[PDB]
DNA sequence: CTGAAAGCGCTTACAG
DNA sequence: CTGAAAGCGCTTACAG
């Protein structure tokens, strides 16, 4: 603030352009004089001005993250991963919540973009055609996380939500279960009606089981939204022998819905969730869930992004980590 | 070049931050380091790679180290993944 | 990047100093010419450079938050609150994790400080004498969150962890319970051995009950760390009739520890947790917990901080929101 | 100056983000707005104040509005806190 | 290795 | 209302 690169040029009897060379660290100075410069720095408390460096270097060492809601354990981990890999590449971060709505996103976007970010990790449950054609001309590199967008005109690390759903809904089938419903989140989120539902129905039809509109009910994403659906199933003639859920909490609120109706899990019904949240092992019975490595999805998207700003070699802009299933006390 | 096949007594295995720590741990060595998994091997100082294998508990994997501190490296890495 | 305030000075036939007046919005320009300026801006796509404005205004419109670990639901909410109140005052944010260790904190600090933040919300489980005397001379305003630091030389919004503990440990007492243990987190965190434990023991001694070192056991902060402690209590002669826990998860892992030992909650033991996490209502039985308004603690600390940068009137630098208790199925 | 005593059918009450939304909602009115709670009343367009009362479910509170849009304001605020 | 100079895009006081 | 000028702290090419 008061001690500049100028005042080091003073106490160092060197040139302002010298002082810069030492801080940034570019080899090419007299070590004999170099240290002459590293002394004053420690001696004066000279903290370089990241801003002054920004205007002149045309780079900031900062990525901006647009994330739905940092208060949900789900996006939480995702955030850490991004934060970590970034803190590892000496890249600082700018975070904010998009509340999932559009006119707030494009805003955060265009904003950060003016803050001069050197990059952007962006994740939303809805990547409207608009945003794509918007991100596409961003002056700085972009990379999506946990997000789905059909064209693939933008680099993105994501997992195969369809297989995920499929490979789980099948688990049920191989266990004889021929009447398994699916408790889903907002059906409008393409990462549901275009990935999970199809992955769900792909498993039924593929093995020759029905596909009626009485096994796939909607509802919000929290605990409660799961207590409802359950009720709707027992109180119906297509007795659901088991259920697939696109969120752990939801499931957790379905396990309960049923025990309150006196039924026993799994003797009366096996239930498999989605995400494998630390919350998963928290329930009783223990919830078997579809693993979605969020910490990894975030770490990769950032790491990938750094491998763009620094202009390294990308071999694929469609990265997909794998998945599994953690069988527990909710299934045979 | 020093080699070793190891289990991975880790509870989360080589995923989540543990994974991420493994990589930062790997970089404390000048020795090019690697990790083989059932056939595919990636750079162990690279987050991209290590995380693409998604190595969970119970899996045994070969780790490779070639450099001034290959023993030192290996000593630590295998050690870490050993949970023990 | 290519369209500057200069190029608007061009297409607007106005002065560079004119163009500035309009963007920042300071009344004092010819509305007739003002609009002449707002047109080119929309017409050219002129996005101002937040950096150039930063070097010249000596203000950035950004606070930096130092937080322990953004992956724990606890700090999660705390983050949202800070993020919200900030996004409300048009103030951008920079987040990072201190992993709770010191040489990483002072680093994040001194770093952000060089990034030129206009302020800092800082929360850690340990505010060593060092950091204080360090924060104290920060060139920009600081404010602590959920954090404890005895001297009070730094503005901070916090709740009364002692009362909290007291007013909860008493609940037990009025319910006859005279043998209640306390499952605590890291005892070394002053926000435990200097706030909760005393608040715990203040309740015992005050009502004339004992205070033996066989009711207050340590253990990590997660689910598991709670399964242990429980075991240590049943398998002991000072039969714990109930237990107080400094974290919900921990408790949640104690409720279980006991049912697995066949005992019944609460007939065999009432248990009250701490934080009142959304995870609280997730358990079965439902966990009665000490309410700690995190979303509020964060929103206040930021809001307060804004009411410092803008140099408004502060009436207290020791803000404390209140607390309560959410009785549920874990107590009579 | 328009006044009204209201319940607060809110589940979280006036805390957490709901609270925070209440305040932003309040600012969509030019009318100085206020909220009284069992005696202490604070500015309802101020986060500091509103949050210091920690108004939980079941509590009844008087809300005050004085300005061009006091009816409009009040209409909305009470409405919001009504959960309904 | 290494000075001197020009320039990053905006703002801030100073004269109209 | 409103120009012209100087200045924010660093860097980046350009001559030693």
């Amino acid at each position: 603030m008061n001690v500049t690169i100028y005042d080091v040029a003073r106490e160092a009897s060197v040139s302002m352009a010298t002082v810069s060379r030492v801080v940034n660290g570019n080899p090419n100075v007299k070590p004999s004089t170099r240290k002459k410069v590293l002394e004053t720095i420690e001696r004066l408390g000279y903290r370089p001005n990241a801003v002054a460096r920004g205007l002149a270097s045309k780079k900031t060492t900062t990525v901006g993250v647009i994330i739905p809601d940092i208060s949900n354990i789900f996006y939480a981990e995702l955030a850490r991963g991004i934060e970590d890999i970034a803190s590892m590449y000496k890249y600082n971060i700018i975070l904010s919540n998009s509340d999932q709505n559009q006119d707030k996103q494009l805003h955060l976007l265009n904003n950060m973009l003016g803050k001069q970010v050197d990059g952007i990790i962006f994740m939303s449950g809805n990547v409207t055609e608009e945003h794509v054609e918007e991100l596409k001309k961003s002056p700085v590199p972009v990379v999506l996380a946990a997000s789905i967008e059909s064209t693939n005109q933008i680099p993105s690390v994501t997992i195969d939500y369809e297989q995920a759903a499929f490979d789980a809904v099948q688990s049920l089938i191989d266990s004889g279960h021929k009447n398994i419903a699916f408790v889903s989140g907002t059906l409008e989120e393409p990462i549901n009606h275009a990935k999970k539902v199809k992955g769900y129905k792909r498993a039924l039809t593929e093995s020759g089981l029905p596909v009626r509109d009485s096994y796939i009910v909607e509802g919000d994403y929290t605990y409660d939204s799961g207590i409802e659906a359950v009720e709707k199933l027992l109180e119906e003639d297509e007795k659901p022998t088991a259920i697939f859920v696109g969120t752990d909490e939801m499931a957790l609120g379905v396990i309960h819905g049923a025990q309150d109706r006196g039924l026993n899990v799994p003797n009366d019904l096996e239930i498999i969730g989605f995400d494998n949240t630390r919350l998963s092992t928290m329930v009783r019975p223990q919830l078997t869930s579809v693993v979605q490595p969020m910490y990894d999805i975030g770490a990769v998207a950032m790491r990938l992004l750094t491998k763009y700003m620094n202009k390294e070699t990308v071999d694929s802009s469609i990265v997909e980590l794998p998945h599994r299933i953690e069988f527990r006390q909710s299934t045979k | 070049m020093v080699q070793q096949k190891v289990e991975v007594r880790l509870k989360t295995g080589l995923q989540a931050r543990p994974a991420a720590l493994f990589v930062q741990e790997a970089n404390r060595f000048t020795s090019d380091i690697f990790l083989e998994k059932d056939g595919k091997k990636v750079n162990a100082k690279s987050i991209m790679g290590l995380m693409s294998l998604a190595i969970s508990t119970g899996t045994e994997i070969t780790l490779i180290a070639q450099g001034e501190d290959e023993q030192e490296a290996l000593e630590k890495l295998a050690a870490y993944v050993q949970e023990e």
